[PDB]
């Protein structure tokens, strides 16, 4: 009996010592190449990348010799069952290298591909900052258009026949690991089994997904009423006062997130602004003092000041056209208690939250850091992008913004400025929901089938505006891809969890805030000086993947699902308002109106 | 008129033992300065157990052991009388009743190189717990089942010590800490070391 737990424990621990240096180098070798994208790096990456892969599959191979049903500790059969999977090995070697030359490819195209002036070719735009520029703060239609449509038709146009490639190999791969295609590998994070009584199921994340939206859409379709009827100020022939928006007026390349449109909808124009943009150019901040405030959010809550490897290693500015580096926002473990940012961070409120929340990733990863190895990783994919964005919710107020300078002291708390806070919120948080349900559920379907190859296309823009509420300004055919034109389909990852955290993170912001014991609404709790509230969160982060999520979830809260009453009791007051402005208005839209054929 | 003891030959040596083959020298004949040590700047660790660490400059000994070696930061919490863990079960074990002082300090300056360093080992599997200030260097195969495991590492099998790897970015809980451990003796016969 006790024989094949001593020998799993033993192995493990074999594992746990051998496999941290093997991850470490790899870890290294990938900052070098983001942080300039240069051949000799490439060589290291995948030199060190081999290595680690190769290691994987000798150990994974030695694991599968011990029975499965005979380990009885919880964490021992989760440590061991990672190791008993195959994952990618499933392939022959050949078209395990081919599916790594596509994810490359893609991956140097969304970092490297650009659009260029059509009288001056000598002049050209990469995405940030060039063409984020023009979508943010340009109020020309035809600019607007033009950088919108040229993204994706100069590389969304080039990345078709590589995520058809990509589609095909992680389906067979995925079902020679026994999951029924790659969408189930990925719905595979949210799985607990075993422990009776706290089970949760890959197909049942489809159902509280699609049963919670239901009770989010009355929210969003206020919200959306009041901006479409606000953008006909701004854009007066272009819009219907009863269709979908046209997607380049939206605040944002894509439209996932509004919040660029603030300042065209604001509701009380005559109050200080509550967008701190201008008051931080004015007082001349930079980017050290935007991750200097960042820091002492954590730690007046009692989470540890950082690392000082953070503060010598990380990019946290642009290092401009000296190296060709990655500008999206990370936040990298590399191993061996090394922590990093990679960031081209400018003046800005929008910026000053996403340096809250990318370095809400590294609270968490500074926590669960005395796990074992293959523990050591969030509870779910949800988790992870909750924690960050729990700050956010609370360092946004004004309240905090007058306490840390950027408002005037003399600034008024009163009813019009609580529902000038709220539009900017609702802007970010419900205006982001509908996007990204209906983005993986596109992709949830083209990896199971009922979306066949020559419908790619034709079913996205049919989903964007009947869920979203959105249409293209001219149709795009099957030649072109828009939704590889975003990183995250791009580069490989599920974009599920940017939906489950935002229903946790209400969940946790009410349970936070009782522990500061606060009262009055939850819209303006601040945490920030509770060391109650941060124990509450310290104690749950700690924990890593070493008990599931269900319960993880439960023991902080008392709810072993997500649930949506914390977040609209949240937007409640905003909700009633909005309500009382759309009464002379259509809520709603027809998915028939066209910005090409109207 | 005085004559110091060769602490410099330890507390500034080149190159450190591998934990697991700890390095020992013998103190005799001689007087040892401790307060010099003691008003060390650079000292991140200076526990004394048994011994008041102002003290030392008024005792005196029959020998005096000096013990050497480099581990992780986060290992040296092992290095004490009633600890538990891979460092004190298997590579280096003081006793319950220890009289002495452990002394530690940071050294990623000179232990860690780019690339990694890989010389310094540790032990990582042992049959039974060492008994104190013993030591065990030996490379035959640890056995973890009912299979003979004829001198040759596999299922089951594994090779008893492995390889630290300090790089010089790695966290302070994985930089490497020289550490030097005091462990006086008074032996019921004549003192060979005093305080001045
Ligand atoms: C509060 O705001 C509403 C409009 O949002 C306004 O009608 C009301 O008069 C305000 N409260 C007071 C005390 O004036
Ligand atoms: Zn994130």
């Amino acid at each position: 009996q006790s024989t094949i737990e001593e020998q799993v424990k033993t192995f493990l621990d074999n594992f746990n010592h051998k496999a941290e240096d093997l991850f470490y180098q790899s870890s290294l070798a990938s900052w070098n190449y983001n942080t300039n994208i240069t051949e000799e790096n490439v060589q290291n990456m995948n030199n060190a990348g081999d290595k680690w892969s190769a290691f994987l599959k000798e150990q994974s191979t030695l694991a599968q010799m011990y029975p499965l049903q005979e380990i009885q500790n919880l964490q021992v059969k989760l440590q061991l069952q990672a190791l008993q999977q195959n994952g990618s090995s499933v392939l022959s070697e050949d078209k395990s290298k081919r599916l790594n030359t596509i994810l490359n490819t893609m991956s140097t195209i969304y970092c490297t591909g650009k659009v260029c002036n059509p009288d001056n070719p000598q002049e050209c735009l990469l995405l940030e900052p060039g063409l984020n520029e023009i979508m943010a703060n340009s109020l020309d239609y035809n600019e607007r258009l033009w950088a919108w449509e040229s993204w994706r038709s100069e590389v969304g146009k080039q990345l078709r026949p590589l995520y058809e490639e990509y589609v095909v190999l992680k389906n067979e791969m995925a079902r020679a690991n026994h999951y029924e295609d790659y969408g189930d590998y990925w719905r595979g994070d949210y799985e607990v089994n075993g422990v009776d009584g706290y089970d949760y199921s890959r197909g049942q994340l489809i159902e509280d997904v699609e049963h919670t939206f239901e009770e989010i859409k009355p929210l969003y379709e206020h919200l959306h009423a009041y901006v479409r009827a606000k953008l006909m100020n701004a854009y007066p022939s272009y819009i219907s006062p009863i269709g979908c928006l046209p997607a380049h007026l939206l605040g944002d390349m894509w439209g996932r997130f509004w919040t660029n449109l603030y300042s065209l909808t604001v509701p009380f124009g005559q109050k200080p602004n509550i967008d701190v943009t201008d008051a931080m150019v004015d007082q001349a901040w930079d980017a050290q003092r935007i991750f200097k405030e960042a820091e002492k959010f954590f730690v007046s809550v009692g989470l540890p000041n950082m690392t000082q490897g953070f503060w010598e290693n990380s990019m946290l500015t642009d290092p401009g056209n000296v190296q060709k580096a990655c500008c999206h926002p990370t936040a990298w473990d590399l191993g061996k208690g090394d922590f990093r940012i990679l960031m081209c961070t400018k003046v800005t409120m929008d910026d000053f939250l996403t340096a809250h929340h990318e370095m809400g990733h590294i609270q968490y990863d500074m926590a669960y850091a005395a796990q074992p190895f293959l523990l050591r990783n969030g509870a779910n994919e949800g988790f992870h992008e909750a924690v960050g964005e729990i700050m956010s919710l609370s360092a946004a107020t004004p309240k905090h913004l007058k306490s840390i300078g950027l408002l005037s002291p003399d600034f008024q708390e009163d009813n019009e400025t609580e529902i000038n806070f709220l539009l900017k919120q609702a802007l970010t948080i419900v205006g982001t929901l509908p996007f990204t349900y209906m983005l993986e559920k596109w992709r949830w379907m083209v990896f199971k089938g009922e979306i066949p190859k020559d419908q790619w296309m034709k079913k996205w823009w049919e989903m964007k505006r009947e869920i979203v509420g959105v249409v293209e300004p001219v149709p795009h055919d099957e030649t072109y891809c828009d939704p590889a034109s975003l990183f995250h389909v791009s580069n490989d990852y599920s974009f599920i969890r940017y939906y489950t955290r935002t229903l946790y993170q209400f969940q946790f912001q009410e349970a936070l805030c009782q522990a500061a014991k606060h009262e009055g609404p939850l819209h303006k709790c601040d945490i920030s000086n509770s060391t109650e509230a941060g124990q509450k969160l310290f104690n749950m982060l700690r924990l890593g993947k070493s008990e599931p999520w269900t319960l993880a979830l439960e023991n902080v809260v008392g709810a072993k699902n997500m649930n949506v009453r914390p977040l609209l009791n949240y937007f409640e007051p905003l909700f009633t308002w909005l309500k009382d402005q759309n009464k002379n208005s259509f809520v709603g839209w027809s998915t028939d109106w066209s910005p090409y054929a109207d | 008129i005085t004559n110091l003891c060769p602490f410099g030959e330890v507390f500034n040596a080149t190159r450190f033992a591998s934990v697991y083959a700890w390095n020992r020298k013998r103190i005799s004949n001689c007087v040892a300065d401790y307060s010099v040590l003691y008003n060390s700047a650079s000292f991140s660790t200076f526990k004394c157990y048994g011994v008041s660490p102002t003290k030392l400059n008024d005792l005196c000994f029959t020998n005096v052991y000096a013990d050497s070696f480099v581990i992780r930061g986060d290992e040296v919490r092992q290095i004490a009388p009633g600890q538990t863990g891979k460092i004190a079960d298997y590579n280096y074990k003081l006793p319950d009743d220890f009289t002495g002082c452990v002394i530690a300090w940071n050294s990623n300056n000179l232990d860690s190189k780019v690339g990694g360093n890989y010389n310094y080992l540790y032990r990582l599997f042992r049959k039974s717990n060492l008994k104190p200030f013993e030591r065990d260097i030996s490379t035959e195969i640890y056995q973890a089942g009912s299979t003979p495991c004829n001198g040759v590492e596999g299922f089951n099998c594994y090779f008893p010590l492995q390889s630290y790897g300090f790089q010089p970015t790695n966290g302070v809980g994985y930089q490497p800490y020289r550490v030097v451990v005091l462990s006086f003796e008074l032996l019921h016969a004549p003192a060979t070391v005093c305080g001045p």
